[PDB]
RNA sequence: AGGACCGAACCGACUAAUGUUGAAAAAUUAGCGGAUGACUUGUGGCUGGGGGUGAAAGGCCAAUCAAACCGGGAGAUAGCU
RNA sequence: GCUCGCCGGAAGACCAAGGGUUCCUGUCCAACGUUAAUCGGGGCAGGGUGAGUCGACCCCUAAGGCGAGGCCGAAAGGCGUAGUCGAUGGGAAACAGGUUAAUAUUCCUGUACUUGGUGUUACUGCGAAGGGGGGACGGAGAAGGCUAUGUUGGCCGGGCGACGGUUGUCCCGGUUUAAGCGUGUAGGCUGGUUUUCCAGGCAAAUCCGGAAAAUCAAGGCUGAGGCGUGAUGACGAGGCACUACGGUGCUGAAGCAACAAAUGCCCUGCUUCCAGGAAAAGCCUCUAAGCAUCAGGUAACAUCAAAUCGUACCCCAAACCGACACAGGUGGUCAGGUAGAGAAUACCAAGGCGCUUGAGAGAACUCGGGUGAAGGAACUAGGCAAAAUGGUGCCGUAACUUCGGGAGAAGGCACGCUGAUAUGUAGGUGAGGUCCCUCGCGGAUGGAGCUGAAAUCAGUCGAAGAUACCAGCUGGCUGCAACUGUUUAUUAAAAACACAGCACUGUGCAAACACGAAAGUGGACGUAUACGGUGUGACGCCUGCCCGGUGCCGGAAGGUUAAUU
């Protein structure tokens, strides 16, 4: 049966990417908490 | 000319055409086109703004004049067309400077006609002329409503207007609504009647048909539940309140114009 | 012209192989690592300069670095540059 | 010609049996409906939570829906166990 | 290794997406692998991905995103102009053969092609952010011409048979060759040329559009395939030297024809229909400002350049999505034989597999199947399930009907094989040859060869000839819904929803209405034959009475009545 994820790069990076992260003050301030949680990757990218 | 088609199937049971051997069978004059890339109803929001607008044909605009302000110079129509962006048909006219314009289709024009624009063309089908120039009683269409602005009443198939009155600046005109309005002498009208009046008897037969037009069905309001509609609920059939919109306004007779800044120009309402 | 001081960080190694072997005895080709950015131009440019010899064309690959384990510890190799390098 | 007919692919999901700590958190097998269309499908896009979207079942909105999920107010409050 | 079985419109092959080393080699068997494991997609080590031409990047745009200024908004921000991004679409060019343990249109061999820079030479109006052309477009259908491809014959090589027969009307195998370049054919489209003039193409134009003459009537464009060349080559059944028994090395015959034939190509065509079918650049052409014995343009020749990143491997799957080596899910491409209408189905080819516990036994019972005396729905809530029907041709077919239907109604008959008609017919194809002949990819006339149904008559085997697989059960009465559709992903597919049609009602355009503190946006680049809302639900015959109540619409004398004063 189709199951809900069906990967597509380009897709996951426009979605969740730094870049579209960095677009907006509430992706910048996703960052702000993963930085200042110390996460090893701030995004999918 | 209006055709039955034989039921050799349900869905062409009830099909009642509207066909012209006028029509130009060939393509469009591609320097009059654009694309029209469509909406779904949906505004820059994204979201549903008119219900019912979904799907159907794509359709490439024809760039129709109506303003008709290229006065003086005689144009022959060179063909009639379809136009899939309104029930009108249209006339690609040739200006003798070698310009072609479309035009909205007047009833009773043909490849061959001529037609000309401005203040001393004659009183013929097809020719337009500010309203001061038409005579009082005269059948017109394509009229505008503001000088130089283009036409916007009477524009649909077999729509027409009354040149009623003339008092002035202004000319009462009898709308196809029944509303008898003021518009400036000073504004364009085009004369003669919009053609393709058989527009109104074409039946389109079956559900795809609407579809092909971009008309997504419509659901009432007493098929949904409460949450969706104020008609919602009920065991069974039910209703039991005064028919509503989709956001609780009276459907029923309930009058919602309210433009204080036109109502000076409107003589008499449709009623 | 490319500076020699270019020239000589983009050649890294020869490419000891069996493949490289071959493309050496049968095809007149050196195999060389090369610097990660080091292009065909500067390949080309520093063999001629620095080993003195004549070459027809470069063809080069990026070969992706093997991920490993060290113990319970996950590394990835460096990915590096190959140049295939033809003589006349 | 056709929301025409029979019928594969393709899209569905009417019946039955099986399965029900499954091969599978919805399937398999035998049959079943549509199959040029209001069809179907790939890629990308848009609509965001009292909000969307809905040929309308309160359906669907990431195995979650008569108000998603995550974090917070937060140790809500609990005359109850 | 031999045999057996299974798939073969796939369980083969090639990809995209996704994954990321799973690829190849050596080595190891703790753990992982539902068992053992010497094996592995497992561990460990090493190797492996080669591009001007494939793809990305790149140029160009779609939806849409972002958006200098701007407009708007307590703040955050929203919208949007110029722009700038954004493929799933448009835009230059490479093929065959060979080769690795593992890459190959990338390496090698052979033979090509494209774009751009630079230089030289000859000749020349060049010049854009501007104009025009082009790019550039739908559904359905039909037929012709083709090719891929297959079949058969010929040809060439080999064979003479484990058991009766097999020197033949016998058996087996092969019979392949590209892009490119040249040629210009079946076909498709279009009248051609010159001169003059011009309220149009924001200015200009020699271009496009328009007008008017004259002249010639056959010029142009487009185009599959074929043919030639590419190729005195390559490949090639097999054979012969060596064998690390994995394979290397060498050599090499024929290499034609006929017929059949796509869903591919001509064809972005043609015909037809209405629902009327992207954009922008590359490209072509026109000029402007400007530049002028210069730049720049065109052509030839030479030369240089074409970077960078991807390229292994899986990819209907043990490598992706499903926690699993999970009966699930996953877009594109390729399409052999016999039978067949077929991409169904059966059996096979190429190719790939036997599904990672086996061994016995032959109880009940469960599951999946086969057959069943007599009966035949008595079963049961219900014929649930099962059984049955099932093809083609022909005959024949009721009520009712909106005249289409109902209808495949129902029901019935024939059906294999052999021979003859006819050593193979009707039909299709079409050579030699002979004519005409612009003179060839040409007619015309021939019918050699090839292919080939259908029928009739006669015979003949079986219980049975649509023999398997495959493949409608049928009829009668009646409720509901006109119909095709849609729906509760995962217990409801329906009489529910929708629907064409109908009506009421709003709406005069800065429309009503909707999204939005707003700007705006949808409605609509629509304009009352339009658009929104509501109810009803094809069609036929129709749709009665009630305005007291509650709405809505209209009115405004009078009563009552806010801020305010
Ligand atoms: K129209
Ligand atoms: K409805
Ligand atoms: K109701
Ligand atoms: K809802
Ligand atoms: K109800
Ligand atoms: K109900
Ligand atoms: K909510
Ligand atoms: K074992
Ligand atoms: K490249
Ligand atoms: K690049
Ligand atoms: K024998
Ligand atoms: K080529
Ligand atoms: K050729
Ligand atoms: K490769
Ligand atoms: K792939
Ligand atoms: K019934
Ligand atoms: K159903
Ligand atoms: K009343
Ligand atoms: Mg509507
Ligand atoms: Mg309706
Ligand atoms: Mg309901
Ligand atoms: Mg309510
Ligand atoms: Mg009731
Ligand atoms: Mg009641
Ligand atoms: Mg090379
Ligand atoms: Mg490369
Ligand atoms: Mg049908
Ligand atoms: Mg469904
Ligand atoms: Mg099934
Ligand atoms: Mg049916
Ligand atoms: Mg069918
Ligand atoms: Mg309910
Ligand atoms: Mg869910
Ligand atoms: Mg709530
Ligand atoms: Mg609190
Ligand atoms: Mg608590
Ligand atoms: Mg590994
Ligand atoms: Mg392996
Ligand atoms: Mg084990
Ligand atoms: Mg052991
Ligand atoms: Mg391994
Ligand atoms: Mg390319
Ligand atoms: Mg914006
Ligand atoms: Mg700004
Ligand atoms: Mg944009
Ligand atoms: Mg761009
Ligand atoms: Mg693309
Ligand atoms: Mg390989
Ligand atoms: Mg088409
Ligand atoms: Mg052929
Ligand atoms: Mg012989
Ligand atoms: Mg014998
Ligand atoms: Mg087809
Ligand atoms: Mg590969
Ligand atoms: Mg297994
Ligand atoms: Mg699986
Ligand atoms: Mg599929
Ligand atoms: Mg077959
Ligand atoms: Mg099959
Ligand atoms: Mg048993
Ligand atoms: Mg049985
Ligand atoms: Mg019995
Ligand atoms: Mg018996
Ligand atoms: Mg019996
Ligand atoms: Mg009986
Ligand atoms: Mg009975
Ligand atoms: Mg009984
Ligand atoms: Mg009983
Ligand atoms: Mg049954
Ligand atoms: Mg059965
Ligand atoms: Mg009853
Ligand atoms: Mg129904
Ligand atoms: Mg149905
Ligand atoms: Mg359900
Ligand atoms: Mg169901
Ligand atoms: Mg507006
Ligand atoms: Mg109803």
């Amino acid at each position: 049966m189709k199951r809900t994820f069906q990967p597509s790069v380009l897709k996951r990076n426009r979605s969740h990417g730094f870049r579209a992260r960095m677009a907006t003050k509430n992706g910048r301030q996703v960052l702000a908490r993963r930085r200042a949680k110390g996460r090893a990757r701030l995004t999918v990218s | 000319a209006v055709v039955k088609c034989k039921p050799t199937s349900p869905g062409r049971r009830h099909v009642v055409k509207v066909v012209n051997p006028e029509l130009h069978k060939g393509k469009p004059f591609a320097p009059l086109l654009e694309k029209n890339s469509k909406s779904g109803g949906r505004n820059n929001n994204g979201r549903i703004t008119t219900r019912h607008i979904g799907g159907g044909h794509k359709q490439a605009y024809r760039i129709v004049d109506f303003k008709r302000n290229k006065d003086g110079i005689p144009a022959v129509v060179e063909r009639l067309e379809y136009d899939p962006n309104r029930s009108a048909n249209i006339a690609l006219v040739l200006y003798k400077d070698g310009e072609r314009r479309y035009i909205l289709a007047p009833k009773g024009l043909k490849a061959g006609d001529q037609i000309q624009s401005g203040v001393d063309a004659a009183i013929k089908p097809g020719n337009t002329l500010p309203m001061r120039n038409i005579p009082v009683g005269s059948t017109v269409h394509n009229v505008e409503m503001k000088p130089g602005k283009g036409g916007q009443l009477a524009r649909s198939a077999g729509t027409y207007v009354q040149i009623v009155a003339r008092d002035g600046a202004y000319v009462t005109l009898r709308l196809r609504s029944g509303e008898m309005r003021k518009v400036e002498a000073d504004c364009r009208a085009t004369l003669g009647e919009v053609g393709n009046a058989e527009h109104m008897l074409r039946v389109l037969g079956k559900a795809g048909a609407a579809r092909w037009r971009g008309v997504r069905p419509t659901v009432r309001g007493t098929a949904m539940n409460p949450v969706d509609h104020p008609h919602g609920g009920g065991e069974g059939r039910n209703f039991g309140k005064h028919p509503v919109t989709p956001w609780g306004v009276q459907t029923k007779g309930k009058k919602t114009r309210s433009n204080k800044r036109t109502d000076k120009f409107i003589v008499r309402r449709r009623s | 012209m490319i500076r020699e001081e270019r020239l000589l960080k983009v050649l890294r190694a020869p490419h000891v192989s069996e493949k490289a072997s071959t493309a050496m005895e049968k095809s007149n080709t050196i195999v060389l690592k090369v610097a990660k950015d080091a292009t065909k131009a500067e390949i080309k440019a520093a063999v001629q300069k620095l080993f003195e010899v004549e070459v027809e064309v470069v063809n080069t690959l990026v070969v992706k670095g093997k991920v490993k384990r060290h113990g319970q510890r996950i590394g990835r190799r460096s990915d590096w540059k190959k140049a295939y390098v033809t003589l006349k």
